[PDB]
RNA sequence: ACGACUUUUUUGCCUCAGGGUGCUGUAAACAUGAAAGUAAACUUUACGAUCUGUUGAGGCUUAUCCCUAGUGGUAAAGUGU
RNA sequence: GGGAUAACUGGCUUGUGGCUGCCAAGCGCUCCUAGCGACGUAGCUUUUUGAUCCUUCGAUGUCGGCUCUUCCUAUCAUUGGGACGCAGAAGUCUCAAAGUGUCGGAUUGUUCACCCGCUAAUAGGGAACGUGAGCUGGGUUUAGACCGUCGUGAGACAGGUUAGUUUUACCCUACUGAUGAAUUUUAUUAUAUAUAUACAUAUAGUAUUGUGACAGUAAUCCAACUUGGUACGAGAGGAUUAGUUGGUUCAGACAAUUGGUACAGCAAUUGGUUGACAAACCAGUGUUGCGAAGCUAAGUCUGUUGGAUAAUGGCUGAACGCCUCUUAAGCCAGAAACCAUGCUGAUUAAACAAUACUAUCUUUUUUGUUUGCUAAUGUAAAAGAGAAAUUAUAUAUGUACCGGUACAUA
């Protein structure tokens, strides 16, 4: 079996779960959940929300 | 004069009056017809609704736009503790319908069955059943012989074991199951042989089978006409409200015609769903019941954190395609198809590819607790 | 040539205004009716990616104005369920004008184009810069 | 809606608690930490939005979530036949 | 004061309108009738308009829209057919058909109308001109106002235009849903081991399982492609039919997924307030962000096949030597129609069966039934209430041989 991987989160996506957003440029973004989708839509940078995995990677807290 | 434009009427006439069902348990209105040539066998089976999950399935179907790819489909889970058979019933045909000739019982019946023939089991002295149960085997044989000689349909009395479930109630569900098959003698033989033992789902169904599902719908109490029948709302300006029909009939004839919908009970209705394919028949003993050839991971059907309002499946279970009437914790009656099904669907072999066991409480990220612990690492 | 579209959620009811996104010289397209739409008591006609509309050009070159003209919808922002198991939506709604049997009027479709439309119109698929 | 229905009444059930599952988004607290600068000592002492560390933390999670022979509970005894 | 009398329905009639006939002079290349049909002539209908003034003036709320349901058929589409001036295709006329459907708009107060567009088709109607204690109030039909014409004037106008209160259900019924006792002038499809038995059976109480009379009833249409660039056709064009894959419209559910939703809950923060910090509170929900659970659609699943037929095509076959679908007797295939099947209800049958367990209880005999009570009587049918073959009807029944034959028998 395989899983896709999220864009905004670093989380693994089991099939039949999340949603897909295609930006005007032609970039596809897969978000695991609605909360991630809203957070992306409002244009927050993922590396600034402490709970999200991206901050953890950036802050040397792995 | 005629109405200015024409539409179908709101709501089917065919289920009126839309009153509450008599009973929580479903009822078979009619059984499949008795084709003589087939062996004796059960036609129905009782189960509890545990919840819904989604499944991933690979599609053979050619000439379809979808074709080769795997697709994601909703599916229902129905826990099925093995039924226990307790009685044999013989009916005979009369111009005034089926009349029961006699019933013959087993030599024991368990407490969970017994509780149903009382209202107040704790308060009672529990004196039901014991002296009839005693009477000697010649007597039973004499009645069986009478049944054997004259009866035209034989049905078996089966019951659920609710202690093998997580549900609150301990008064079992009793339900009759008609036997279709060979000679009256063979039919009788098969039920006698079965009698006091326990009957699991695998004896009644097969993989890839098409099944009929009978269940009582979700209750809502009394609901408004708009909700209950689908009527379009009136404009805002309206003086005495808007969420209600604007005419309930012409001047003549000078009565409210029944066909106009009015406010009232919605839900707790009896419903027969037809033609749902069974995707998988679980085995209680297996640790790998929810596993697949694609997945190869050890896991049970019960999703992460347990099914909402049903928790942990522990016996055998049916994974059924799509949806079926009624609530969580509800009994569901499975029935065989009235005519053997000859569709391109009914022949098909479902090699299911993945079964989700992630949470259904919030948006699940893992397939097991073991996965979750591994993902995060050390925590307080 | 096939027209077995498969159900994709309704969006774009009549009077919708979408981006034109081609080299015709139309800038926008106003959809006035959808082909093959039902007859029904008070439901607006409406479209989806696979549907053939009839539209007019409000802003654009003059000769494209006023004429009723056929178009095909290429992008939509109302979410739809692709059967593979996820919900798609595009950033903004868009279609392209066509000859009645679906031949594309210009030469290049500038946005990306859903595959669900691409499979349904070969002559349109060609001139799409990417298929998604 | 009220009735009614569905239940249970000590291998139960209610009750908290622990665990599970999520949801939120990193508590208070302390640092001779960082921080735009600032001011005042004969390098040290003041103020300081904010930030970092201890901190995927803290809080909440059945009232109509899940599990637990874990805790403590479990009255009235009426009335009709 | 008036239904002695108008403006509104209904009623009679049906001139008027609408719809259908019959004739056959012609039209239809030739050709009365494929399609037509003048000159004429007979009806029907009450969706029109009249004529009328029977009913209502101690008030039947006066147009239209919205919504909603049912009925009709004089059929528009869909189904099945027949005819053709029918090669295919397109189509016209026509018969069974009312099962199922019959749309988005622009403009108008509009019925009406006209476009534009979709369409499978955008059929025609009824129900107090269906629908005001359902709404709406744009129009018409109060008081104010304007302009014209008309009037010396007050003022007039089937001329235009503008501002102009829409009341009451808690009654009875109805209908939709919710409970619910009572039910002997009453029932009854058996009981009993090739024989019995209504002149008999049936207490009651809970409860479970069913029975299922009877009542209700639901699925619908399209596209695309294969059949086939074939049949057919001079070429151009160009199928029915199956079949395969999809969708529409409706119905019935459902919430895994997605979306919607917030006085579960966390977080953020403006203004004030508790000396500060912390904790908070308050701004009728302070305002935001996320937001479980539950509902929910714009999201997901699911929506049979026999019987008997109509129209019609046939078959055997006389009447009438022949012929003849029967316009006789006998038959057959055949439709979205009909009835089942299926599905819903079944205190719609004051319906009913089986089973589990239970409350002095049962039998015979005797005498009686001439504080509200504490012994107690009713008959729609007693006077010998007598009678189980079974099948025809222009023949039956036994019996014997093997429905035929023979012989008896009513």
């Amino acid at each position: 079996v395989k899983t896709e991987a999220c864009s905004f989160s670093e989380y693994r996506i089991y099939p039949g779960r999340g949603q897909k957003y295609i930006a005007r440029d032609g970039k596809v973004y897969f978000y695991l959940s609605s909360k991630f989708a809203s957070l992306a839509l409002q244009k927050k940078k993922a590396a600034k929300l402490r709970w999200t995995q991206t901050w953890r990677r950036n802050n040397k807290k792995t | 004069s005629h109405r200015k434009f024409e539409r179908p009427r709101h709501g089917s006439l065919g289920f009126l009056p839309r009153k509450r069902c008599k009973r929580l348990r479903g009822k078979i209105r009619s059984f499949p017809k008795d084709d003589k040539e087939k062996p004796p066998h059960f036609t129905a089976f009782m189960g509890y609704k545990a919840g819904m999950t989604h499944i991933v399935r690979e599609v053979d179907k050619p000439g379809s736009k979808l074709h080769k790819k795997e697709i994601v489909e909703a599916c229902t889970i129905i826990e099925c503790a093995p039924m226990v058979v307790v009685g044999i019933v013989g009916y005979r045909e009369t111009p005034k319908g089926l009349r029961i000739l006699s019933t013959v019982w087993a030599n024991h019946v368990s407490d969970e069955f017994r509780r149903r023939y009382y209202k107040n089991w704790y308060k009672s002295e529990k004196k039901a059943f014991t002296k009839s149960l005693n009477v000697p085997e010649a007597t039973k044989n004499c009645l069986l012989k009478r049944i054997e000689k004259y009866c035209t349909v034989l049905r078996a009395i089966c019951h659920t074991q609710p202690s093998k479930t997580p549900l609150r109630m301990k008064k079992a569900h009793i339900m009759e199951v008609q036997i279709n098959g060979g000679s009256m003698k063979e039919k009788l033989e098969f039920v006698k042989e079965m009698l006091e033992k326990n009957l699991p789902v695998s004896t009644v169904f097969n993989p890839n089978e098409m099944i009929d599902v009978i269940s009582v719908t979700k209750g809502h109490g009394t609901k408004g006409v708009v909700s209950r029948y689908g009527v379009k709302r009136l404009p805002r300006k309206t003086h005495r409200g808007l969420r209600k029909v604007a005419c309930i009939g012409a001047w003549h004839p000078a009565r409210v015609q029944f066909q106009i919908p009015r406010h009232g009970q919605k839900g707790y209705f009896h419903r027969t769903e037809r033609n749902k394919k069974i995707y998988r028949i679980g085995l209680k003993t297996d640790k790998n019941s929810a596993s697949t050839d694609a997945d190869i991971t050890e896991k049970k059907i019960t999703p992460m954190g347990g099914f909402p309002h049903y928790g942990v499946v522990n016996e055998d279970f049916l994974l059924l395609k799509g949806c079926v009437a009624g609530t969580k914790k509800r009994p569901i009656t499975l029935r065989k198809n009235i005519v053997p099904q000859v569709s391109r669907d009914a022949l098909a072999q479902v090699s299911l590819k993945f079964i989700d066991t992630s949470s259904k409480i919030g948006h699940g990220r893992f397939q097991t607790s073991e996965e979750k612990v591994k993902y995060y690492g050390p925590l307080k | 040539t096939l027209k077995n579209k498969m159900r994709i959620t309704l969006s774009l009811p009549v009077g919708a205004l979408i981006n034109c996104c081609d080299n015709s010289g139309g800038k926008n397209l106003y959809i006035i009716a959808v082909q093959g739409f039902g007859s029904c008591l008070n439901r607006l006609p409406a479209a989806s990616l696979g549907d053939m509309v009839l539209a007019t050009v409000k802003k654009g070159k003059p000769d494209l104005r006023k004429k009723v003209l056929n178009a095909i919808i290429c992008r939509q922002s109302k979410a739809w369920r692709r059967h593979e198991g996820y919900y798609i939506y595009f950033e903004d709604n868009a279609g392209v004008i066509v000859n009645p049997k679906g031949e594309m009027k210009g030469s290049a479709i500038t946005g990306p184009v859903a595959r669900e439309c691409a499979e349904l119109w070969p002559k349109l698929s060609s001139a799409a810069s990417a298929i998604v």
